[PDB]
RNA sequence: CUGGGUCGGGGUUUCGUACGUAGCAGAGCAGCUCCCUCGCUGCGAUCUAUUGAAAGUCAGCCCUCGACACAAGGGUUUGU
RNA sequence: CAGAUCUUGGUGGUAGUAGCAAAUAUUCAAACGAGAACUUUGAAGGCCGAAGUGGAGAAGGGUUCCAUGUGAACAGCAGU
């Protein structure tokens, strides 16, 4: 087994969960939820939304 | 006991719809045996009914 | 072997998926899955990697107003690999072939699910991207 | 439970197996976090503390 | 003793799920004396008219998910009845829910 | 209730040899149980008794 | 076997960062200055810190042994 | 008189069944009272939302208007 991180957040992704969804370019991306599906979907700016590690990593929330 | 007429009276007297008469509750005995204009116009001044005021609306 | 693990059928008989070759079609017309014997009054469903014949709608006056044989490359509905992860594209696709199982084009756009590559040898040798 | 009337003898009866991975996230929502100390070392301390 | 009173905290949240919007708040009422008749015992209920507003407050379709109740059973103090018993609820607003126990009160 | 798996398998010959798989599993919990009585049947032409 | 009932607590989980306060933050405008001048006071959508905060969480989730009272009762029957 | 889809009168099975679903919605306390889901007062929550579930008229009704009282009958449950 080999776990993914999302592509929308940060949060690992066990084998048996998620989906995996690939742009017509040539890209695959592992979301974790519908939650993280449906909002890169709407193209919300991944660092903006307030629970994603990739905002509280760039806030240096914690560290 | 039916305050009705009491209410409708109170009405006429007040120049107000009945919903803003406002029979005493508590006192729902000396009103039931005052069913005349002569009275009413008595029983307001002495407070045991009163006109309640519009409810407000504000423009604010 | 010869496995082909069950796929959820996504595109049924109407489906009007993508060309993705350079043999100048647009739009692949679905006709009928080729190998379902299907029930009564159910629509034949073409999965991902399964041949299936369809007429081209928009495109070089050629190829329209006939049918072709094509084979379905990208699939929008989640379909599940055998490790529990539910791999879908972005749009509907397909390609032209031979009834002998081999492409007509020479240049296919786009990635190409797992299954087909495996599937369809020819194909996968001018796959871009196996995705 | 009952202990089979149909001897098997196939393939895929005979099978020896040896896991990899009893999955244990919660079941009570779209659970993340497979264990305890691992849910708490990825969050970090709270408020709650 | 047979005039004992109480604080509780009537959870009306999960007295209430699952029903229609129009019977809502009617149906909390009956779920409160469904609560002092199995607490208490008393058969006689009298829900105090601040009550009544405190659970109509919202509206209908919501009700607070928390009601803070004062059941001060009586022993006919200022009335007399069939019944010897009956428990008057009464209303004990508060800006918190939590932590609070089930505690007893003077008399 | 249920919960997730991850095994290899090696039937050969198939297109899923040496690969992980995922597979849905129960789990049903038993406790020994305790004996407490004993019965005895007999053959009749009628049945068992 | 002490029993379950209620309230509270934690675990899980949903949504996404509450009121309040502070900021030399904030596109601007207005009023006052030993006219000093990021000077002082105001309005200002929003953003930042307190803040993965706030809130809901079995009514068909889990564990408590913490508070509370209650708990062996009442009615109808049946005989080789 | 056994009949005529006979005339008049009467009673069944159906049957304590179909049914009392058009227009958002009621709740708490008190009073007379033998009796209260419905009457009256008070508190709260709702609607009709000025082309009204408002305030007056013409046709038409003919005493329904107002007061005191009644618990046969009617108000398709009830009713002070």
């Amino acid at each position: 087994m080999k776990v993914e991180l999302c592509s929308f957040s940060g949060y690992k992704i066990y084998p048996g969960h998620g989906r995996r969804y690939a742009r017509t370019d040539g890209k695959v991306f592992q979301f974790l939820n519908a939650k993280c599906e449906s909002a890169f979907l709407s193209k919300r700016n991944p660092r903006q939304i307030n629970w994603t590690v990739l905002y509280r990593r760039k806030h240096k929330k914690g560290q | 006991s039916m305050l009705r007429l009491q209410k409708r009276l109170a009405s006429s007297v007040l120049r107000c719809g009945k919903k803003k008469v406002w029979l005493d509750p508590n006192e729902t005995n000396e009103i039931a045996n005052a069913n005349s204009r002569q009275q009413i116009r008595k029983l307001i001044k002495d407070g045991l009914i009163i006109r309640k005021p519009v409810t407000v609306h504000s423009r604010a | 072997s010869g496995a082909k693990f069950r796929i959820s059928l996504g595109l049924p008989v109407g489906a009007v998926i993508n060309c993705a070759d350079n043999t100048g079609a647009k739009n692949l017309y679905i006709i009928s899955v080729k190998g379902i014997k299907g029930r009564l009054n159910r629509l034949p469903a073409a999965g991902v990697g399964d041949m299936v014949m369809a007429t081209v709608k928009k495109g070089k006056p050629e190829l329209r107003k006939k049918v072709h044989p094509a084979v379905v490359i990208r699939q929008r509905k989640s379909y599940r690999r055998k490790d529990g992860v539910f791999l879908y594209f972005e749009d509907n696709a397909g390609v032209i072939v031979n009834n002998k199982g081999e492409m007509k084009g020479s240049a296919i756009t786009g990635p190409v699910a797992k299954e087909c590559a495996d599937l369809w040898p020819r194909i996968a040798s001018n796959a871009g991207s196996i995705a | 439970l009952r202990k089979s009337l149909l001897v098997q003898t196939k393939r895929r009866a005979l099978e020896k197996i040896d896991l990899k991975f009893i999955d244990t996230t919660s079941k009570f929502g779209h659970g993340r976090f497979q264990t305890v100390e691992e849910k708490k070392a990825f969050m970090g301390p709270l408020k709650k503390d | 003793n047979e005039v004992v009173t109480r604080e509780y905290t009537i959870n009306i949240h999960k007295r209430i799920h699952g029903v229609g919007f129009k019977k809502r708040a009617p149906r909390a009422l009956k779920e409160i004396r469904k609560f002092a008749m199995k607490e208490m015992g008393t058969p006689d209920v009298r829900i105090d008219t601040r009550l009544n507003k405190a659970v109509w407050a919202k509206g209908i379709r919501n009700v607070p998910y928390r009601i803070r109740v004062r059941l001060s059973r009586k022993r006919n103090e200022d009335e007399d009845s069939p019944n010897k018993l009956y428990t008057l609820v009464t209303y004990v607003p508060v800006t918190t829910f939590k932590n609070l126990q089930t505690v007893n009160v003077d008399e | 209730g249920m919960t997730h798996i991850v095994r290899e398998v090696d039937r050969p010959g198939s297109k899923v040899n040496k690969k992980e798989v995922v597979e849905a599993v129960t789990i049903v919990e038993t406790p020994p149980m305790v004996v407490v009585g004993i019965v005895g049947y007999v053959e009749t032409p009628r049945g068992l008794r």
